[PDB]
């Protein structure tokens, strides 16, 4: 996260840290005691699926304070429509091997109904994005969990306000832009998979996933986020399903 | 009605035939007798931050 602040310990209790062989991979969002939402692209290079760990209640990576809870990842479910190395459909649903225990430091983010998300949450201007990603483009990652308030744009407005890059990926219906074009504030690649969380009437909801951008806080560009509302029914159906052997599961989308 | 001001619902809203709508709440919440508000029913409901509550 570029240009944000430390998320006070316990104020981002749905934030997940994903590790592979102990190394920082990506963020994620807890949505109930066994299910984590992250970005499909976080898994493009995984060789051994059995060394993927999810950590809840994390805050300062330099210390252990007893609020952390680590779980093996039992299932990584990716939509059929996602193509590794490309931008569209950038979502993953992770089943933990054992539920996390809800505490003051570990709480799920609400996965909203689609209609509510499209009709109401999509029009809440500011939302919070968080993670242990780079504090600067081409800079070191954060030791303490960082959070940033970003404004959401309609895609036509995002395209009009963005500088053009011949090769640029299309901003599809499964994405949205949020942030600033002045180079000051953005999420970054190490935040990938983390929450874009939207407050409404006292409660916070999952509306986006840190997905991609041109650099981080690059002048003339915004952050791009997976538009979670498109995936609500897909997620709900999978959460009702029995686990299947083998960690990776490609599941039909829609 | 649900498209206008979330039908007045604190959380989720459904339209029904006629001048009718029903609000609903996420798991871990229950709907109050006003028919719009949601109150937690468990210690750690989703989307609330304990140390701030
Ligand atoms: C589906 C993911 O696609 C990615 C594409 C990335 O770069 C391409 C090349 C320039 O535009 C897009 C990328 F850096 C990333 C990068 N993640 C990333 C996430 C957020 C931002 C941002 N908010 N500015 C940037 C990069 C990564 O994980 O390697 C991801
Ligand atoms: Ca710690």
């Amino acid at each position: 996260i570029v240009g944000g602040k430390v998320c006070p310990k316990g104020e981002c209790p749905w934030q997940v840290l994903l590790l592979v062989n102990g190394a920082q991979l990506c963020g994620g969002t807890l949505i109930n005691t066994i299910w984590v939402v992250s970005a499909a692209h976080c898994f493009d290079k995984i060789k051994n699926w059995r060394n993927l760990i999810a950590v809840l209640g994390e805050h300062d990576l330099s210390e252990h304070d007893g609020d952390e809870q680590s779980r093996r990842v039992a299932q990584v479910i990716i939509p059929s429509t996602y193509v590794p190395g490309t931008t569209n459909h950038d979502i993953a649903l992770l089943r933990l091997h054992q539920p996390v225990v809800l505490t003051d430091h570990v709480v799920p983010l609400c996965l909203p109904e689609r209609t509510f998300s499209e009709r109401t949450l999509a029009f809440v201007r500011f939302s919070l994005v968080s993670g242990w990603g780079q504090l600067l483009d081409r800079g070191a990652t954060a030791l303490e969990l960082m959070v940033l308030n970003v404004p959401r744009l309609m895609t036509q407005d995002c395209l009009q306000q963005s500088r053009k890059v011949g090769d640029s990926p299309n901003i599809t219906e499964y994405m949205f832009c949020a942030g600033y074009s002045d180079g000051s504030k953005d999420s970054c690649k190490g935040d990938s998979g983390g929450p874009h969380a939207t407050h409404y009437r006292g409660t916070w909801y999952l509306t986006g996933i840190v997905s991609w951008g041109q650099g981080c806080a690059t002048v003339g560009h915004f952050g791009v986020y997976t538009r979670v509302s498109q995936y609500i029914e897909w997620l709900q159906k999978l959460m009702r399903s029995e686990p299947r052997p083998g960690v990776l599961l490609r599941a039909p989308f829609p | 009605i649900c498209v206008n001001e979330n039908g007045g619902c604190e959380q989720y809203c459904s339209d029904h035939t006629g001048t009718k709508r029903s609000c609903r709440c996420h798991e871990g919440y229950s709907l109050l007798a006003d028919g719009v508000s949601c109150t937690p029913t468990v210690e750690y409901p989703c989307g609330k931050i304990p140390i701030l509550e």
